[PDB]
């Protein structure tokens, strides 16, 4: 199962 | 044995040809088990191994939501990286990310990983401490600052030590007849004259899983690293892998050469020779 | 910035004439990811060729397996034809059952 990211995970 | 899970993301811009493609694939060891492709007619997470099919709709929906969200986020990230490198809007660029967890033979967490690249060059990586970052350049330092500000590392650590290991263990149990089965290489040595006084000895390994294998030639018990042609381990298409190692030897000297095979599937390492 | 593909052409099972098998072309070690791969039978493009999902190695280079069912014979020639941004023209690698 993959990790859930957020919008602040943006580079 | 030891086992790992990895997700591999590729986000690729293509100016003039629509928005950046996002594709994610998931692996346990050398077995792919899911894919998501934003260019698919109807993008959704799809199973790619029989043992994942038993997961319920909630699983597929969750995965698809995550990947759809990433499809958007990674497009913004591509825009951001373009700016960090003062690049023109004309060129295609690629963010790649690989992450996941490694288990030791006891099923315990060995270590976690989260690494990113931009246009094929290392960009930023989570350190083994799962707490700090290594940034490759002053652009990646901008990402690092952003990720430090947003405590991204803490969230990756939670995943890597938690969900990652938990799911990997589940997959290993569900797919135990394959994922926890090492198939040893089937081996033979072939002989092909290359001239009157040289011949090729090719040591073959076929039908093995997982892909990790060591295939070497020795002459009089000495490794022949420089004189050995070694092809990249290659997938057969039936889950197994193939590899060969070849040496060109003086005619008549064939019996001085031994092929040595190490594979998880082998309790005992093989020593093979040409058998005329 | 760019890495040219490695190419291997080979069969899934040991080749036996008149026995159905799979013809593989494995392209690997390339960057960026766009790549064109055709399997050829006596020089002509085979139509129904499938491929694996895009993934990459630890060094970030991409790899793909292209494959199709085939029945090798003594006289039919097979090959894999690859183009990539790094190649000025398509590269053809012939199927050699000893490779």
């Amino acid at each position: 199962h993959p990790v859930a990211e957020a919008d602040y995970f943006e580079y | 044995g030891s086992h790992s899970m990895r997700y591999f993301y590729t986000a690729m811009s293509r100016p003039g040809r629509g928005e950046p493609r996002f594709i994610a694939v998931g692996y346990v060891d050398d077995t792919q088990f899911v894919r998501f492709d934003s260019d698919a007619a109807s993008p959704r997470t799809e199973p790619r191994a029989p043992w994942i099919e038993q997961e319920g709709p909630e699983y597929w929906d969750r995965n698809t939501q995550i990947f759809k969200t990433n499809t958007q986020t990674y497009r913004e990230s591509l825009r951001n990286l373009r700016g960090y490198y003062n690049q023109s809007e004309a060129g295609s660029h690629i963010i790649q990310r690989m992450y996941g967890c490694d288990l030791g033979p006891d099923g315990r967490l060995l270590r976690g990983h989260d690494q990113s690249a931009y246009d094929g060059k290392d960009y930023i990586a989570l350190n083994e401490d799962l707490s700090s970052w290594t940034a490759a350049d002053t652009a990646a330092q901008i990402t690092q600052r952003k990720w430090e500000a947003a405590r991204v590392a803490e969230q990756l650590r939670a995943y890597l030590e938690g969900l990652c290991v938990e799911w990997l263990r589940r997959y290993l149990e569900n797919g135990k007849e394959t994922l926890q089965r090492a198939d040893p290489p089937k081996t033979h040595v072939t002989h092909h004259p290359v001239s009157d006084h040289e011949a090729t000895l090719r040591c073959w390994a076929l039908g093995f899983y997982p892909a990790e294998i060591t295939l070497t030639w020795q002459r009089d018990g000495e490794d022949q690293t420089q004189d050995t042609e070694l092809v990249e381990t290659r997938p057969a298409g039936d889950r197994t892998f193939q590899k060969w190692a070849a040496v060109v030897v003086p005619s008549g000297e064939e019996q001085r050469y031994t092929c040595h095979v190490q594979h998880e599937g082998l309790p005992k390492p093989l020593t093979l020779r040409w058998e005329p | 910035i760019q890495r040219t593909p490695k190419i291997q052409v080979y069969s899934r099972h040991p080749a036996e004439n008149g026995k159905s098998n799979f013809l593989n072309c494995y392209v690997s070690g390339f960057h960026p990811s766009d790549i064109e791969v055709d399997l050829l039978k006596n020089g002509e493009r085979i139509e129904k060729v499938e491929h694996s999902d895009l993934s990459f190695s630890k060094d970030w280079s991409f790899y793909l397996l292209y494959y199709t069912e085939f029945t090798p014979t003594e006289k039919d020639e097979y090959a894999c034809r690859v183009n990539h941004v790094t190649l000025s023209q398509p590269k053809i690698v012939k199927w050699d059952r000893d490779m």
